[PDB]
């Protein structure tokens, strides 16, 4: 329950909850780990038209399809990588390497930042495409962005981001080709990269980690659930230690098992 | 597997992006499927004739380059062309005919105008489905648009008039966006949208509309966006025959009355959004209460609240006695 206290090193992933089946194959959904109330944020992926964030006040309202409000965003969005963090939405602005910060209480853009040298707009997406080139992540250490650069030969680059000034605080080059990954997420400043089968590499697992505290990386093999064969989003929540997943129209949550932490 | 020494090549994906290129380098392999040429200084003279022979290229990303005319010498079978943020002014039949299989054309943030598009330019573009012309120099909707177009975006142009022939025979069009142009009710031609049998969505947001348009197509229309206009009134036939309409939105408009029965034909109106409208609540609006009390459970209506008179300003219309 403490979103700033490291739960350890991830050892296992388990299907936990199946909520419902969206009308869109891909999208993302999440909760805000710095928000006391049980609000849910929802953004289906619609090519060339993704410009809204929907908010639900409970899981029941979410499953019933009963929004509390819809936010009309000031720009269109590329991909499924948005997060909500202390009452602000962060998203990749369509056909840019920029992150926009949009305050939900006032519905005004409060910041924008360039993610230096990031590939964008279906240049280094995750394997399914969808302009998923730039992926935001929140964890116990703060706000991150997961992307690729040509300086790093298309392999994943991680930056830590200041959530109020939107300035990059640190950058790490990984060894993992971003387009080969299905998705990825951060826990305790460690990047976990998912490989999985798509309906149209026979393994479903986390096969690589990059530890930003140590700047050290390694191969791993943690089985990763993939019932529907179309993972479009994987978002970790440090408040409840769950994964918020969008897989082949299915909105589901995965529980996690941890062992002693790394440095 | 050759690769230009300046680029990176991986399994058909050719990364020549963001590399200070003024011309496409020699050495792109013949199994190339996707050309990333964006964020360079490539102009038309920079595209070599050999490029036409990259027979497997399906997608070319050339956004944010220095093209001032529609690119020529393109791979013959290309399906998706991303040309945003160039200085393209003119489109010719020769350039379009040379890529007959094109399905998706993004021309956002260029300087194309109606006169710049050669007559009959699109005659051989028999597979074109998606055409984005946002932020161009269009004053009217070009004539001769391919009959196969499914999505047409003309937002943030300076469109003032729409001729019936320009949309005539666009029977496959389902999504039309005209947001942020200079359209008046006067500018809309008589029955201009009437024959858009397949039209699903019509967006006129942030135009200068004063009255809801009429003679809209009902055969297929499911979404109609009129928000952020200054629409003072709804002509009695503005929503006639809209039997498939799913969502209708006239938020942010100067609506004070709704004449009885304007929604009579809305058999499928699931989401009706009428917020941010100055609803005068008098005799003429009594029907609303009853219509909303008899409103079916599935239908979701929002935004109806009184602003005048002062006495009942801010009070929900479906609750007031008189
Ligand atoms: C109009 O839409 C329908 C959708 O069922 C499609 O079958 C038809 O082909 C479209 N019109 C034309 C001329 O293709
Ligand atoms: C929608 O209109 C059709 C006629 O086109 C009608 O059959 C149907 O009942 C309407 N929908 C509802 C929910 O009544
Ligand atoms: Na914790
Ligand atoms: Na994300
Ligand atoms: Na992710």
């Amino acid at each position: 329950g403490d979103p700033r206290e490291c739960p350890g090193l991830l050892k296992g992933v388990y299907q936990s909850e199946h909520l419902f089946e969206s009308d869109h194959q891909s999208g993302a959904w999440c909760k805000d780990p710095l928000q006391a109330s049980d609000k849910i944020y929802y953004m289906p992926w619609t090519p060339y038209r993704t410009d809204t964030l929907t908010e639900y006040s409970s899981k029941d309202d979410f499953i019933a399809g009963r929004p509390t409000t819809t936010y009309k965003l000031p720009h269109r969005v590329d991909g499924t990588g948005f997060v909500v963090y202390d009452g602000a939405l962060f998203f990749n602005k369509e056909r840019t390497r920029n992150i926009v910060k949009f305050d939900l209480r006032t519905r005004i853009k409060s910041g924008e930042a360039i993610i230096a040298n990031a590939n964008y707009h279906d240049t280094s997406p995750y394997r399914w495409g969808g302009k998923s080139d730039i992926d935001l992540a929140v964890d116990e250490n703060g706000l991150w962005v997961i992307y690729a650069t040509e300086q790093n030969n298309g392999k994943i680059v991680i930056s830590q981001l200041n959530p109020y000034t939107l300035r990059i605080e640190g950058t790490w080059d990984t060894a993992y080709d971003k387009r080969s990954a299905s998705n990825a997420f951060m826990i305790c400043g460690i990047l976990y990269v998912v490989k999985s089968v798509y309906e149209d590499a026979t393994g479903n697992k986390i096969d690589y980690i990059y530890n930003t505290d140590q700047s050290k990386d390694s191969l791993v093999d943690v089985p990763f659930p993939n019932s529907y064969q179309y993972i479009a989003a994987v978002d970790y929540n440090p408040r409840d230690n769950l994964l918020y997943v969008w897989n082949n129209y299915h909105v589901v949550k995965y529980s996690l098992d941890f062992g002693p932490a790394a440095a | 597997k050759s690769c230009p020494s300046v680029c990176r090549c991986d399994a058909g994906f050719i990364y020549c992006n963001d590399r200070f290129l003024t011309s496409i380098p020699t050495g792109i392999p013949e199994d190339a499927t996707t050309l990333y040429l964006q964020n360079n200084q490539i102009n038309n003279a920079g595209i070599p004739s050999d490029l036409k022979n990259l027979l497997k290229v399906e997608r070319i990303y050339l956004y944010h380059n220095s093209l001032d005319e529609f690119p020529t010498n393109l791979p013959k079978y290309v399906k998706e062309l991303h040309l945003q943020e160039n200085n393209i002014r003119t489109i010719t039949y020769d350039s379009l005919s040379k890529i007959p299989y094109l399905e998706e054309l993004h021309l956002d943030d260029n300087s194309v105008s109606a006169v710049s598009i050669e007559e009959g330019a699109f005659r051989d573009s028999n597979y074109l489905r998606l055409l984005f012309l946002s932020r161009n120099h269009l004053s009217t909707i070009p004539w001769g648009l391919p009959r196969t177009i499914e999505e047409l975006r003309l937002d943030d142009n300076r469109i003032s008039t729409i001729s019936s022939p320009s949309l005539q025979g666009l029977t496959s069009l389902k999504r039309l966006v005209l947001d942020g142009n200079l359209l008046n009710n006067h500018g809309l031609g008589d029955k201009v949208f009437f024959n858009l049998v397949n039209l699903t969505e019509l967006s006129l947001v942030r135009n200068s509309l004063t009255a809801a348009p009429v003679n809209l197509p009902g055969t297929n229309l499911r979404k109609l966006y009129l928000q952020d206009n200054h629409i003072n009134r709804v002509p009695p036939n503005a929503f006639s025959y809209l039997r498939q309409l799913y969502r209708l939105d006239m938020s942010n408009n100067n609506l004070s009355n709704l004449p009885q029965g304007i929604f009579d034909d809305l058999d499928n109106i699931t989401q009706l959004i009428l917020r941010n409208n100055p609803w005068y609540c008098g005799c003429k609006m009594k029907w609303v209460r009853d219509w909303l009390q008899s409103l079916p459970v599935k239908v979701n209506v929002r935004g109806l609240m009184c602003q005048a008179p002062e006495k009942v300003r801010g009070m929900a219309i479906k609750d007031l006695n008189a």
